[PDB]
């Protein structure tokens, strides 16, 4: 019981999709008779894909074709990271039903660009939550704010700048995903942050910040 | 003799359409039909899921077949045949989705616990209080602090309708909390699905400091330079 | 240990909810619920248009001002689902927001320009 | 130094000071007054809290 | 939110804690019975944490 991949097909997205798993070459798909949402958090980690948002156990008409059900049963927590840290003891135990496959629709990872400036080290700050690129508000913005987000652009660490050049790097247009957004300056990212709900801002695109470094 | 259908809580906790129709240990069969045939009379195969463990326990079986298209969702005339040559009168059931029903939004209230209650000292009771839901079915899950709470925890009762609202139904979710956790001000959420609502779930969160507060002290600060708040 | 139940900073309301300590029977701990409410007493109506009247009656709602019109997620057995918290919604303003900067635009004129020019009503805002 | 007349500043009529300079951020700063703004005889404000025993979460 | 809403308010008594499954409840206004119509109860479930308690809504 080896899972050393669990990719993501039939779906429109990368790891949109419904649940295979492989082992020594045999490209396999997973049932499971309890098969929560943590479970989709596990595989939505060993992946890299953001975090778990759905996790249907949705059936299809018959004629799609598929491979058969996995042999063992795959219960566990779902705070690990991939899918050997958990165990998987009862092999060869197929309990699902007749023809049923799950999905899983987590999100896109968390994409970070420093845009409309010279350089990608220096630039406002645009962040992608969904499909769409959108700006972030400066609503009680702070320079633990600024070393997170230096941290996670992997550009070395803040200066903190007399705001002359961050109101000169662009207005921006388009979306703002994040206001208030608050980082403790230990945050390993901007998602591990608190703040307002994505795209949910009491600003208009006037008030896009820019983050140097 | 009973075909549960799919509610709105099997459709939004489980995200899986389960056809599923309990046949009681009348008597013994062998080869018992819990054949889940549609209208068109294509049977999506179930047997034997879960038996159903009743006192008596003589060959007993549920059945649950995972018709989980948009048929259901529009509409159409299921029928499992629960027949049987022991007892030969077929005793079957048929289930359908109601039709045009009008969807009005639940006014979700959360109730803190009585303190007449919290005098014993002993139980705390928080009632969910759904109610003005048009549509019958309802799901309510009590949360704390983020985690979903065990539904030994909370009980909540089957929709009945409201008394003056002409076809609008009520129903409760009473979370039986000890008393030192109510006290210490542990936030009780109440997470409840309905499908009128527009974000499909609605989350009332009670604990005692929100509450309805028993000492309130305001200061209206008039200041001549007030201009932006600090 | 002052929760920080709204924090409106365009209205400038402040409330704050806690349990007191008071007696040893854990019953009469009293909810206590602290409004701290600044009162702009020279800002206009409208304080986006700085030529509007003096604001002399001020309203405050405080269902309206302890409304959460943000959606929550919330985890399913199954699913993350975005979560009302109230029934409330589906604004007034009377003072200004340290974090929002608001301009006003002038006519100018030297010539008959008339050159629009914004202003910042207030500084140290957007600098 | 703005003269008018007597009655036009009784009545509102709030006059704004506009000042163009280079040291400016936005290189004009306006300031208000009228009758009830600058140096007033009366404060007549009327205070609602509507609805504090109501619901707040 | 019921009185703030203001065109319903819903008293709700909790009978909980009873070992027999009979519990019959009526309201009164000022003494006298309102209609069976008015007020809505549930049948008596059983609490889950007591063992053979019941409890019931009205
Ligand atoms: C408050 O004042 C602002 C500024 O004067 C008003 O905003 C302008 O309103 C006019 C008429 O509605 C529009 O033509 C302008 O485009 C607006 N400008 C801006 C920058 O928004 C606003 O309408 C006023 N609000 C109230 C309630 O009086
Ligand atoms: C309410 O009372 C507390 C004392 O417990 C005091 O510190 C606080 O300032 C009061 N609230 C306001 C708004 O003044
Ligand atoms: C004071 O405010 C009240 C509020 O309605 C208003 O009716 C009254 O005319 C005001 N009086 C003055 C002198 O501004
Ligand atoms: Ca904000
Ligand atoms: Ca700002």
């Amino acid at each position: 019981p080896v899972p050393e991949g669990v990719r993501l097909a039939d779906g429109p997205g990368h790891c949109k999709g419904r649940v295979e798993v492989k082992h020594q070459n045999q490209w396999y798909t997973v049932c499971q008779t309890g098969w929560s949402l943590r479970a989709a958090k596990v595989v939505c980690r060993q992946l890299g894909c953001g975090r778990a948002v759905l996790t249907q156990k949705r059936c299809n008409k018959h004629a799609y074709g598929r491979k058969p059900i996995w042999l063992s049963q795959m219960s566990c927590s779902g705070r690990e990271a991939t899918l050997q840290d958990c165990p998987s003891g009862p092999w060869g135990k197929n309990t699902c039903n007749h023809d049923e496959d799950t999905w899983v629709e987590c999100e896109d990872p968390f994409d970070l660009r420093l845009v409309g400036g010279d350089n990608l080290c220096s630039g406002r700050l645009e962040v992608l939550h969904k499909g769409v690129w959108g700006s972030v508000c400066d609503d009680n913005w702070g320079e633990k704010e600024d070393q997170v987000v230096c941290k996670q652009l992997g550009c070395g660490k803040s200066l903190s700048p007399s705001f002359r050049d961050r109101k000169c790097y662009g207005p921006g247009v388009g979306r703002i995903w994040l206001d208030n957004v608050r980082c403790s300056g230990e945050e390993q990212s901007l998602e591990q942050c608190q703040h307002r709900f994505w795209g949910f801002h009491d600003c208009t695109h006037q008030e896009d910040v820019a983050v140097i470094c | 003799v009973f075909a549960i259908p799919p509610s709105f809580a099997s459709i939004f906790l489980t995200k899986s359409t389960k056809l599923t129709c309990l046949v009681t240990d009348l008597t013994t069969y062998d080869s018992v039909t819990i054949s889940w045939t549609r209208q068109n009379g294509e049977a999506v195969k179930t047997h034997t899921n879960i038996s159903e463990s009743h006192p008596n326990a003589t060959f007993s079986a549920v059945g649950e077949a995972s018709i989980c298209e948009d048929d259901w969702n529009s509409g159409e005339r299921f029928t499992c045949t629960v027949t049987h040559t022991d007892l030969p009168s077929p005793l079957k059931q048929t289930i359908s989705r109601p039709k045009g029903v009008a969807l009005h939004r639940p006014d979700v209230y959360l109730l803190p616990p009585a303190r007449e209650q919290l005098n014993l000292r002993e139980s705390a009771t928080i009632t969910c209080l759904v109610t003005g839901f048009s549509p019958a079915d309802v799901f309510v899950q009590w949360m704390q602090r983020g985690q979903p709470l065990s539904p030994e925890k909370y009980v909540t009762s089957a929709p009945m309708p409201e008394p003056q609202a002409p076809g609008r139904y009520f129903a409760h979710s009473i979370l039986t909390v000890s008393e030192e956790e109510w006290n210490t001000g542990e936030t009780y959420t109440c997470v409840v699905a309905h499908e009128a609502l527009p974000n499909r779930v609605t989350e009332r969160t009670v604990d005692k400091s929100t509450g309805k507060p028993t000492l309130y002290n305001v200061s209206l600060v008039m200041s001549d330079t007030a201009g932006t708040c600090y | 240990e002052r929760i920080v139940l709204v924090d409106n900073k365009c209205k400038c309301a402040r409330i704050t909810s806690r349990i007191i300590r008071s007696s040893e029977d854990p019953n009469e701990d009293i909810v206590e619920r602290n409004i701290r409410i600044i009162v702009p007493l020279n800002n206009r109506e409208n304080i986006s248009d700085p030529t509007s009247p003096l604001r002399t009656r001020f309203v405050y709602h405080l269902s309206d001002l302890c409304k959460k019109c943000d959606p929550t997620e919330v985890e399913l057995d199954n699913q993350i689902v975005t979560a009302t918290q109230s029934n409330i919604c589906d604004e007034t303003c009377y003072t200004y927001d340290r974090n929002k900067c608001y301009t006003a635009v002038v006519p100018l004129v030297y010539g008959g320009e008339t050159k629009m020019v914004e202003t910042a009503l207030t500084p140290d805002a957007c600098y």
